């Protein structure tokens, strides 16, 4: 039949719609057959049986609104870190193996959205490292050149997405594990706001810092996956936290992007070129680029390394380690790291928590006037043999730009910036504050359109395919709004000179209806260099339908918007064509009752007239 | 300017939004205050700014409303009202309630500016005929008489036959007395039962409706000779 | 009054609402509708809208008469005088019943669907094919209501003009005394008397009217359910003097669906072939219980080999049959009742052939839902129309039919009605019939663990698969499991599934064969079954009802008396049902009256039998008594009667329902037709599975007081929302395990077996 | 900014479903009277299960927060200052911290966060 390598989510859905339940089952069966487990393909710890594929698919058919399921029959890989009930969970540790009787909440959500799990994917043992070499199941290579490392700890998941076996995969990220492998494999790596994705059913390894993460080939698919998994789970995951209402969806064109004053590259000469160029490109989106001393953030990173957070990994594994399992089951570098936790008592853990809180004071003062950080994803593209030679130092360096994000309650998106001379990729990660995940995506979109002009953007190993439509975004769904429905008639309309005021207050366009038959519209005497209309509800009888734009204005922000509204205008209510009443601009009678007032009702709207 | 003033009945809405009282200044002489057609059980004023000569100074209360809460506050603000701006005596401009033209241009709007404020006027506005009243009737008239009684804060007394023991007017009343039997003659028409019913419930008055004992002069006279006020004309007139 | 709506923008002085009983005693004023306009013309228009917007049903009103006046040229031009109304030309766009016929009811199609899990039957026409022909011949939308005539019809006076047709049985039909043809669109004038006489061939015919008949919906449908005083023309068959309104588009404000088609004589190849000689072949799907775990082999053969005679006790609840007596594979039915046809109550299929003891009956459109006996086979959807034309004395033979053939017939009827084109109707013929009855058991899942029992999937009609948990046995966990299965289909949202109906240890799944076939649904089910996860410690929301009950009052006893003098005058459960319970369990009758007033009855399912009638089980295992269901069942039971069937308890929510449980006393109905009761329940069926019913003692006369009060919403039902906790219940079982076991070990014996033997005669 | 300054005349005041007094008979009377007084201000009183909050409270005691005192005091204690300067009950409470790993501290921080999920919903 037909090649499936490098399909977007949309590609998969299109196939399913125009195909039959049986020929689409065959396509997934065929995909499953081409995959190999164990050491043959180091990317896969394990793969589902054909029976399980059938089970999941029967489960799926079972659903009655398919074609509303945003991941219908879409295959995905999940880090062997994260429970899927159809397969064992291993943490890249053969004797740690166990069979979960229940799905990750996260997995369960993706299945509810129609996805099918194909296998568990290899990782640094107990998710400890940024290199991807630290698995008794095999070292996963860079998707582009087998001399190079795939990056970790989410190694299988990057590999698998990078060569397009599967358009989405799950990883985890404490201090880089969902960002570094994205850079080394030409992927999008989304590291969501802490607690947004549940960690129910993932093996704890730095519980207080850990996040589930996503790999994708394009922005669109990363977005769909985010919408699916961004769900609270308060009573089953002690670090779960609900996204707030009215999430920002776009940074201003104006945004302040901070970059570091000092950028260590540790001898590496190619990657600096990509970074410099990437910064140039952001500038060209219209962003304000500001150079900033990242001292406090690096102090925070050092606190991670110096501190007792290793005791979290130890806390999750000590009962097991005391089981004394076969040495050959273990990675020694991982285990030695984890046992470093024994030298820290409770008193120590606190002393460092104190220091951490102190650093954060400094960090929060620093970030107050900054919107986004733009950081190299990682300084190196490590060779397999380079991390064999220096199995710790390479790791440390790969965490130069990743270690402080979770400690600072930030979100992050690792995004390609292009290719070095030797045809390997790298890229930048954009770091935003709590709950900015949607705006980061959009900022990437804008970055892409400059850095990869004329639809020239590559993805995964697919160096000669081009992104056309796949980096586009829906933004946050109306689900997430909670604001006043506000009708504007005048200078706040799209394209006129007060529209910005709506954007400043994080408004969202809803629709463009007309009033009922009850309204006149005036042009008031211009005084400023802006001309201003006033609406008048009328009932002699002689009104028209006036044109309106309607916006959702967040409740906590409406104060900021109305404060910008001078006499004689005001915010009252208006009647739409449909009979719904909706907040709107109105006008004191005194306003349109001046010399200079012009009856404008004729034009049916304020645009026609201006 | 209106129902959100200290002591009036939408004031709570300011406390809900964590407002803080600042002061009690007046507009400049540029306004007119109208009492809008009462519809709800809340009466509501609307301010109107004029290109002169004829505006006066109206009293206002000024509150700090958190930026954070102002949204919550305006959601409670219905047509024909709105939040615009007003000019104080001192010349400062300040957010305030305003009112659509349509608002103070309805039938029933009263020009209230004379009183200078909305408090003055709700005092120039601010008498129970009977304490408990019995209805010598059934059906639809009984229900209608009771709505008025209720609105007047007057306790009402039903009377019913046996087929009516489940009727609206029995439910609606504060008290009720079973007359026993089925026919008109057995119950509603039996003066002795009725008068005993009003006795038993301490009703100072009986209102008859129409039909039944309504135009019955012996009955009107029985009420009189019993110290119960027949709500109707004299037995003689009848 | 059955529904009462007034324009909220007018002033209306009234004293009535949904529920009110309007008597003829005092004065027939219902309401005064008062309108306020800018001037006379504005007010006249407002008054017309108000009148249009006034919906009051349950009594005849003068609303139409008002509407005509308010609308007249007279009133508008103000040519009003004290004399005018005395010579006012009032013509109702309606017909009038000069004579009713034996059993004439407004019906529609498919009828009252959506609620079989509750025990609300679809009603609608008993022979749905003729009904839809009749509608089509006149060009009605298929949702139009029509009249079902049974045995002989009405004579009707038409007060307006329309088109008419008659279809179904052979009946002589008169228009102003000239014979008129069946299956053709007859044009009716005004002053016309249509009259349809006796049905010579078949049982039933159908009289359609262009535009349909104008009657309010109840629960989605205009169909009459007479037993429940629901739907149709004020909940009953027509009467001398009734006046039924039509839907003339120009002279109407109506929500009835306008006709789709020009009237047209039914193509004759599309007419159904009624028997010619009181003898019929009737196609069925084998199942659910036509298998040797329940019936002996040879009796299954005899069932399909021999002919069955139609019994005089037949009607829309079901058509009773006379023929060969059953040989059973079991000696008794255990805890679900001693007679071997007795079964842990489960939900039946439309068309099922139900063995109420040793005699069978075909479950038809006004028929029971959650029931206590085995069903042998099920008439195929598209064959049910035959059963609607049976008359006492007819002979029938059940002819085995594959799922697929059954779909073929059905689809042919839909294509026949939809296109209305010669040759598209398929009917029974020898090459359509299976050579031999087949096995109704579609698949068996083996028992895996304590909470995941064996599963038996049985074919149960053209339209359903019955899922049965466990061995033939009660176990509370299985009830939660059924709830979980249902949840797995919803999670999964399955396409094609119409309705899932809870029974005691089973659930009946209705499907749409045009969306999912039998084989496909079987597999999804097998598969969801493995997704069900839960532990012994589950909990559920549970409403606790405390309900007054009279022990052995006159109406309960009279129900048994009627059964003795009309059906079976003695049986081991006769003459007194409570004495039977007492005797077969070796206790005093007052021990039985003690349990009723102490036991906690958990509702396991609804519609046992009709309108949310519960099937409940005492939560205390020492409250489970041996027993049996009647053989054969009663045809009549009183509203509110409480029963005990094997170990199960039921409340007969409807007046005049067939019934088989041992009669014990009487409560109030747990069906509140107009939702006017004083309780916090938002639909008519007051109970839900997992709810609890407790009885408290009242006198017969104290109960009649309560009953009247409750019918008028003046009785305060004692209901508390709480939570049933299985882990708390397991706990309780242990703190009484020894008592429970001693009770259980000592329950049956030789005495119960002699009873089981006698009961089987 | 804008710190609240007044609860509504309406506010919801929670009291515990279970109030242990450990034998004390006088103090319950004052509590009862005090609740009465609160009701009488127009406040709405709701009886609420304080389990999770007492669960949180025991964590301070059983848990590793005691290690915060040890952290704040250990350098000094290791000087072994004269016994008579020290109170023995205190120092022993504080030396109880030695029994906790870094790992232990986290284990208890986790449990704390889990309780707080419940408490913030409550």
């Amino acid at each position: 039949m037909e090649s499936t390598l490098g399909w977007s989510v949309q590609d998969w859905l299109s196939f399913h719609s125009k195909s039959t339940p049986t020929k689409s089952l065959e396509l997934l069966e065929n995909l499953l057959k081409s995959q190999k487990p164990a050491p043959e393909d180091p990317a896969w710890i394990s793969l589902i049986p054909v029976e399980d594929l059938h089970h999941q698919w029967n489960i799926l058919q079972s659903k009655s609104n398919k074609e509303e399921l945003p991941l219908y029959g879409v295959p995905i890989a999940v880090k062997d870190n994260i429970d899927y009930k159809g397969l064992p969970t291993t943490a890249a540790c053969p004797s740690y193996l166990y069979q979960p009787t229940r799905d990750s909440y996260v997995v369960e959500l993706l299945r509810d959205a129609g996805a099918v799990v194909i296998g568990k994917t290899n990782l640094d043992q107990f998710a400890t490292g940024l290199v991807g070499t630290r698995s008794p199941y095999g070292k996963t290579p860079c998707v582009f050149n087998d001399k190079y490392v795939s990056g970790g700890s989410s190694a299988g998941s990057a590999s698998v997405v990078g060569r397009g076996i599967v358009p989405l995969s799950l990883g985890t990220d404490t201090a880089g594990s969902g960002r570094v492998p994205a850079a080394l494999n030409n992927l999008i790596g989304l590291k969501p706001t802490k607690g947004a994705f549940s960690c129910r059913g993932v093996v704890p390894a730095c519980k207080s810092l850990d996040c589930v993460s996503v790999f994708a080939l394009n922005l669109s698919d990363a977005e769909i996956a985010f919408k699916v998994m961004n769900k609270p789970d308060l009573l089953e995951d002690e670090y779960s936290r609900e996204f707030p209402k009215n999430p920002i969806s776009q940074y201003p064109k104006d945004l302040t992007i901070a970059i570091p004053k000092e950028v260590p590259w540790f001898g590496e000469t190619e990657n600096p070129k990509l970074y410099t160029k990437a910064v140039a490109s952001l500038k060209n989106t219209g962003a304000k680029i500001v150079v900033v001393d990242f001292e406090p953030l690096l102090e925070l990173a050092r606190c991670l390394y110096e501190g007792a957070w290793v005791a979290e990994r130890y806390c999750a594994t000590r009962d097991f380690l005391a089981t004394n399992p076969p040495e050959s089951s273990l990675d020694e570098t991982v285990v030695n790291i984890i046992k470093g936790a024994v030298k820290f008592d409770a008193a120590d853990a606190f002393k460092f928590e104190y220091k951490r809180q102190g650093i954060l004071q400094k960090v929060n003062l620093l970030l107050k006037d900054i919107d986004v950080l733009c950081v190299p994803t990682c300084p190196l593209n490590p060779k397999l043999e380079e991390v064999a030679q220096e199995p710790v130092l390479v790791n440390s360096r790969q965490g130069t730009w990743t270690n402080f994000v979770n400690l600072a309650d930030l979100a992050a998106l690792a995004v390609p910036s292009g290719f070095r001379s030797d045809g390997l990729p790298n890229g930048i990660t954009l770091i935003g504050k709590k709950f900015s995940d949607y705006a980061l995506l959009d900022l990437a979109k804008r970055f892409f359109s400059v850095a990869f002009p004329n639809n020239s953007r590559t993805y995964g190993k697919f160096v000669d395919r081009r992104i056309t439509v796949e980096d586009e975004l829906d933004g946050p769904s109306k689900d997430t709004l909670n604001g006043v429905k506000l009708a504007v008639v005048g200078a706040h309309l799209k394209g006129l000179p007060l529209h910005w005021q709506l954007q400043k207050c994080n408004a969202t366009y809803l629709s463009s209806p007309k009033t009922s038959n009850n309204y006149k519209l005036y042009a008031l005497p211009k005084v400023g260099p802006v001309l201003k209309p006033g609406l008048r509800r009328v009932n002699d009888g002689t009104g028209s339908q006036i044109q309106l734009e309607v916006y959702s204005v967040p409740y906590d922000r409406f104060g900021d918007f109305i404060a910008m509204v001078p006499e004689p205008l005001g915010i009252g209510s208006v009647e739409l064509e449909s009979g719904e009443w909706v907040k709107s601009f109105i006008c004191e009678e005194f306003g349109y009752t001046q010399q200079g007032t012009v009856d404008i009702t004729k034009f049916g709207g304020f645009k026609p007239y201006i | 300017v209106g129902a959100h003033l200290k002591g009036l009945p939408l004031h709570w809405q300011l406390q809900k939004c964590n407002a803080t009282y600042l002061s009690s200044p007046k507009t400049s002489n540029n306004y007119k205050l109208y009492a809008l057609p009462k519809v709800g059980p809340v009466l509501k004023p609307g301010l109107r700014r004029v290109n002169d000569g004829t505006g006066s100074q109206i009293q206002l209360e000024v509150y700090s409303v958190p930026y954070d809460r102002f949204g919550d506050f305006i959601a409670m603000v219905p047509e024909p009202l709105g939040i615009g701006s007003v000019e104080l005596e001192s010349g400062e401009w300040v957010k305030s309630f305003i009112c659509e033209e349509f608002g103070y241009t309805q039938q029933g709007t009263v020009d209230i500016t004379k009183f200078g404020g909305f408090k003055p006027y709700i005092e120039h506005i601010q008498k129970k005929p009977f304490e408990t009243v019995l209805i010598a009737n059934r059906g639809e008239i009984a229900v209608r008489i009771m709505k008025t009684l209720k609105r007047m804060g007057i306790k009402s007394v039903a009377v019913y036959s046996d087929p009516d023991k489940y009727s609206q007017h029995v439910t609606d009343a504060d008290f009720s007395v079973a007359l026993h039997g089925r026919t008109a003659a057995e119950t509603y028409l039996d003066i002795d039962k009725i008068i005993n019913a009003a006795k038993k419930t301490g009703a100072q008055a009986i209102i008859p409706g129409y039909g039944f004992l309504s135009e019955n002069a012996d009955f009107s006279d029985r009420c009189s000779q019993e110290n119960i006020v027949f709500v109707g004309p004299s037995g003689d007139a009848i | 009054l059955t529904s009462v709506s007034f324009p909220s923008w007018a002033r209306v002085d009234t004293w009535v609402k949904k529920g009110t009983n309007v008597s003829a005693e005092y004065d027939p004023t219902l309401a005064k509708i008062i309108v306020h306009g800018k001037d006379r013309n504005d007010a006249i228009m407002k008054l017309n809208q108000a009148l249009n917007e006034t919906a009051v049903y349950g009594c005849i009103t003068n609303i139409d008469y008002l509407r005509s006046i308010a609308s007249s040229k007279m009133f508008k031009e103000a040519k009003v005088a004290t004399k005018v109304l005395d010579s006012f030309d009032y013509k109702p766009c309606a017909f009038e019943v000069l004579a009713p016929g034996a059993n004439t009811s407004v019906q529609d199609y498919p009828g009252r669907t959506g609620y079989w899990r509750i025990g609300v039957p679809p009603s609608g026409p008993m022979d749905s094919y003729s009904f839809r022909l009749a509608n089509r011949v006149v060009g009605n939308n298929s949702k139009s209501p029509a009249l079902e005539i049974t045995l002989n019809g009405p004579k009707l006076l038409f007060h307006t003009e329309t088109v008419i047709a008659v279809s179904g049985g052979t009946v002589s039909c008169t228009l102003n005394d000239a014979q008129i043809a069946q299956n053709e669109p007859i044009e009716v004038k005004r002053g016309d008397i249509l009259s349809v006489g006796k049905v010579t061939v078949g049982c039933r015919a159908y009289l359609s009217i262009r535009g349909g008949i104008d009657v309010p919906e109840y629960l989605g449908s205009r169909s009459t359910f007479a037993m429940g005083n629901m739907g149709g023309y004020n909940g009953r068959i027509l009467k001398l003097g009734d006046v039924l309104f039509l839907n003339q588009p120009e002279l109407s404000v109506s929500s009835l669906p306008a006709p789709d088609f020009e009237p047209q004589a039914a193509p004759k190849s599309l007419l159904p072939t009624l028997s010619t000689n009181k003898d019929w072949k009737i196609g069925v799907t084998c199942g659910p219980h036509g298998s040797i775990d329940l019936f002996k082999e040879e009796y299954i053969e005899q069932f399909f080999n021999d002919k069955w005679k139609v019994h005089y006790n037949s009607n829309r609840f079901g058509v009773r049959l006379i023929g060969p007596k059953p040989k059973w594979a079991r000696s008794d039915g255990g805890e679900a009742g001693l007679h071997p046809s007795n079964a842990h109550d489960y939900v039946y299929s439309l068309g099922a052939i139900n063995f109420t003891g040793d005699e069978p009956v075909i479950i038809t459109c006004d028929g029971p839902s959650l029931g206590g006996f085995v069903c042998q086979a099920v008439v195929a959807e598209a064959e049910l129309w035959k059963v609607g034309q049976l008359t006492p004395g007819d002979t029938i033979q059940f002819v085995p039919l594959s799922y697929g053939v059954a779909r073929q017939l059905k689809e042919s009827q839909d294509k026949s009605i939809d296109n209305f084109e010669e040759g598209s109707l398929l009917e029974l013929s020898d090459d359509k019939i299976l050579p031999k009855y087949e096995n109704p058991i579609l698949a068996v899942l083996p028992k895996k663990s304590d909470l995941s029992p064996k599963v038996t999937y049985r074919q149960a009609g053209d339209r359903y698969i019955l899922v049965e948990y466990g061995e033939l046995e009660f176990d509370l966990n299985i009830c939660y499991r059924i709830n979980r299965l249902i949840h797995q289909v919803e999670r999964h949202q399955t396409v094609g599934i119409v309705e899932m109906s809870q029974g005691v240890r089973s659930v009946l799944i209705e499907f749409d064969g045009s969306k999912i076939n039998q084989k496909a649904l079987l597999k999804c089910l097998i598969a969801y079954e493995s997704e069900i996860q839960f532990d012994k410690n589950w909990n559920v929301k549970s409403k606790i009802f405390k309900l007054p009950m009279a022990f052995e009052d006159s109406k309960t006893l009279d129900c048994v008396t009627r059964y003795r003098e009309t059906i079976r005058s003695e049986a081991p459960w006769l003459p007194n049902n409570v004495d039977f319970i007492a005797d077969v369990n070796d206790i005093d009758r007052n021990d039985v009256k003690n349990m009723l007033y102490s036991a906690k009855f958990m509702v396991l399912g609804l519609g046992d039998v009709f309108l949310g009638s519960p099937c409940a089980v005492p939560l205390d295992p020492r409250h489970r008594y041996l027993g049996t269901k009647y053989n054969p069942s009663r045809t009549y039971t009183a509203r509110g009667v409480v029963g005990i069937g094997g170990m199960y308890m039921c409340i007969y929510n409807a007046e005049g329902s067939p019934g088989g449980y041992q009669l014990v006393g009487r409560t109030i109905t747990a069906w509140d037709k107009l939702v006017i009761g004083d309780h916090p329940i938002d639909h008519p069926w007051l109970l839900t599975p997992f709810d609890q019913v407790e009885f408290y003692p009242v006198t017969e006369e104290e109960l009649e007081v309560i009953i009247e009060d409750n019918d008028n919403g003046k009785f305060k039902i004692d209901v508390e929302e709480s939570i049933f906790d299985h882990k708390e219940y397991l706990a309780w079982i242990n703190e009484n395990i020894d008592s429970i076991v001693a009770f259980q070990e000592a329950q049956g014996g030789e005495k119960a077996d002699e009873f089981a033997r006698l009961i089987q005669v």
